[PDB]
Protein backbone atom coordinates (compact mmCIF):
# COMPACT_ATOMS: atom_id res chain seq x y z
CA UNK A 1 0.00 0.00 0.00
CA UNK A 2 2.45 2.27 -0.93
CA UNK A 3 1.29 6.08 -0.44
CA UNK A 4 1.97 8.32 -3.44
CA UNK A 5 4.14 11.70 -3.73
CA UNK A 6 2.14 15.10 -5.10
CA UNK A 7 4.69 16.32 -7.02
CA UNK A 8 5.44 12.84 -9.05
CA UNK A 9 2.16 13.49 -11.31
CA UNK A 10 3.35 15.88 -14.01
CA UNK A 11 0.96 19.19 -15.13
CA UNK B 1 -33.59 7.79 -12.09
CA UNK B 2 -30.24 8.18 -14.54
CA UNK B 3 -28.52 10.32 -11.60
CA UNK B 4 -27.68 6.89 -10.27
CA UNK B 5 -25.13 6.80 -12.72
CA UNK B 6 -23.19 9.49 -10.33
CA UNK B 7 -22.81 6.81 -7.89
CA UNK B 8 -20.05 5.17 -10.62
CA UNK B 9 -17.85 7.97 -8.85
CA UNK B 10 -18.85 8.10 -5.13
CA UNK B 11 -18.75 4.80 -4.32
CA UNK B 12 -15.10 4.40 -5.98
CA UNK B 13 -14.11 7.46 -3.92
CA UNK B 14 -15.09 5.57 -0.89
CA UNK B 15 -13.49 2.78 -1.55
CA UNK B 16 -10.03 4.53 -2.13
CA UNK B 17 -7.45 3.90 0.59
CA UNK B 18 -3.78 5.87 0.97
CA UNK B 19 -1.71 4.27 -1.79
CA UNK B 20 -1.02 5.10 -5.13
CA UNK B 21 -2.71 2.05 -7.03
CA UNK B 22 -6.01 3.36 -5.45
CA UNK B 23 -4.95 6.80 -6.56
CA UNK B 24 -3.27 6.88 -9.98
CA UNK B 25 -5.97 4.31 -11.32
CA UNK B 26 -8.90 6.24 -10.29
CA UNK B 27 -7.05 9.81 -10.92
CA UNK B 28 -6.78 8.31 -15.24
CA UNK B 29 -10.48 6.85 -15.16
CA UNK B 30 -11.74 10.30 -13.64
CA UNK B 31 -10.77 12.64 -16.16
CA UNK B 32 -12.76 10.12 -18.71
CA UNK B 33 -15.60 11.54 -16.34
CA UNK B 34 -14.63 14.99 -17.23
CA UNK B 35 -18.40 14.92 -18.77
CA UNK B 36 -19.64 15.41 -15.08
CA UNK B 37 -16.35 17.55 -13.71
CA UNK B 38 -19.26 19.48 -11.62
CA UNK B 39 -20.29 17.06 -9.66
CA UNK B 40 -16.96 15.44 -9.08
CA UNK B 41 -15.90 17.79 -6.80
CA UNK B 42 -19.34 17.01 -4.86
CA UNK B 43 -18.76 13.62 -4.31
CA UNK B 44 -15.20 13.29 -3.39
CA UNK B 45 -15.87 16.56 -0.91
CA UNK B 46 -18.24 14.59 1.38
CA UNK B 47 -16.05 11.39 1.28
CA UNK B 48 -13.45 13.72 4.05
CA UNK B 49 -16.09 13.87 6.80
CA UNK B 50 -16.47 10.00 6.58
CA UNK B 51 -12.69 8.82 6.68
CA UNK B 52 -10.29 9.20 9.34
CA UNK B 53 -7.63 12.26 9.32
CA UNK B 54 -5.28 10.45 7.76
CA UNK B 55 -7.56 8.99 5.15
CA UNK B 56 -9.07 11.91 4.18
CA UNK B 57 -5.55 13.67 3.59
CA UNK B 58 -4.89 10.97 1.29
CA UNK B 59 -8.76 11.32 -0.58
CA UNK B 60 -7.67 15.45 -0.62
CA UNK B 61 -4.97 14.25 -3.06
CA UNK B 62 -7.08 12.78 -5.53
CA UNK B 63 -8.42 15.82 -6.27
CA UNK B 64 -4.80 17.35 -6.75
CA UNK B 65 -4.46 14.53 -9.13
CA UNK B 66 -6.72 14.46 -11.06
CA UNK B 67 -5.89 18.25 -11.72
CA UNK B 68 -3.10 17.08 -12.72
CA UNK B 69 -4.43 14.35 -14.72
CA UNK B 70 -6.40 17.13 -17.13
CA UNK B 71 -2.90 18.43 -17.43
CA UNK B 72 -0.92 21.18 -19.60
CA UNK B 73 -3.81 23.71 -18.67
CA UNK B 74 -5.37 22.83 -21.87
CA UNK B 75 -8.16 23.08 -19.98
CA UNK B 76 -7.60 21.93 -17.00
CA UNK B 77 -11.58 22.59 -16.15
CA UNK B 78 -11.10 20.28 -13.46
CA UNK B 79 -9.82 22.99 -10.98
CA UNK B 80 -12.56 25.39 -11.36
CA UNK B 81 -15.37 22.98 -10.03
CA UNK B 82 -12.65 22.02 -7.43
CA UNK B 83 -12.06 25.22 -6.29
CA UNK B 84 -16.00 25.95 -5.12
CA UNK B 85 -15.27 24.12 -2.38
CA UNK B 86 -11.29 23.98 -2.24
CA UNK B 87 -10.76 25.56 1.49
CA UNK B 88 -14.12 24.04 2.63
CA UNK B 89 -12.69 20.99 1.97
CA UNK B 90 -9.79 21.75 3.86
CA UNK B 91 -11.89 22.61 7.10
CA UNK B 92 -12.00 19.14 7.81
CA UNK B 93 -8.51 18.95 7.83
CA UNK B 94 -7.73 22.17 10.38
CA UNK B 95 -5.39 19.49 12.56
CA UNK B 96 -1.46 20.65 12.22
CA UNK B 97 -1.24 16.45 12.08
CA UNK B 98 -2.95 16.44 8.32
CA UNK B 99 -2.58 20.04 7.20
CA UNK B 100 1.40 19.72 7.48
CA UNK B 101 0.19 17.25 4.23
CA UNK B 102 -2.51 18.72 2.78
CA UNK B 103 0.04 21.70 2.36
CA UNK B 104 2.20 19.54 0.44
CA UNK B 105 -0.90 19.09 -2.76
CA UNK B 106 -1.49 22.97 -1.74
CA UNK B 107 2.32 24.09 -2.00
CA UNK B 108 2.39 22.21 -5.77
CA UNK B 109 -0.65 23.98 -6.90
CA UNK B 110 1.30 27.06 -5.56
CA UNK B 111 4.47 26.52 -7.27
CA UNK B 112 2.37 25.31 -10.49
CA UNK B 113 0.25 28.67 -10.28
CA UNK B 114 -2.40 26.08 -11.04
CA UNK B 115 -4.84 28.56 -9.15
CA UNK B 116 -4.25 32.68 -8.42
CA UNK B 117 -3.10 33.78 -5.10
CA UNK B 118 -6.63 35.15 -4.13
CA UNK B 119 -7.92 31.48 -3.96
CA UNK B 120 -4.77 30.27 -2.16
CA UNK B 121 -6.15 33.01 0.52
CA UNK B 122 -8.86 30.88 1.24
CA UNK B 123 -6.50 27.64 1.05
CA UNK B 124 -4.46 28.97 3.92
CA UNK B 125 -7.37 30.24 6.27
CA UNK B 126 -8.59 26.92 6.36
CA UNK B 127 -5.15 24.74 6.47
CA UNK B 128 -3.31 27.54 8.75
CA UNK B 129 -5.14 29.65 11.53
Amino acid sequence: SPSYSPTSPSY
Amino acid sequence: SAGALESSLDRKFQSVTNTMESIQGLSSWCIENKKHHSTIVYHWMKWLRRSAYPHRLNLFYLANDVIQNCKRKNAIIFRESFADVLPEAAALVKDPSVSKSVERIFKIWEDRNVYPEEMIVALREALST
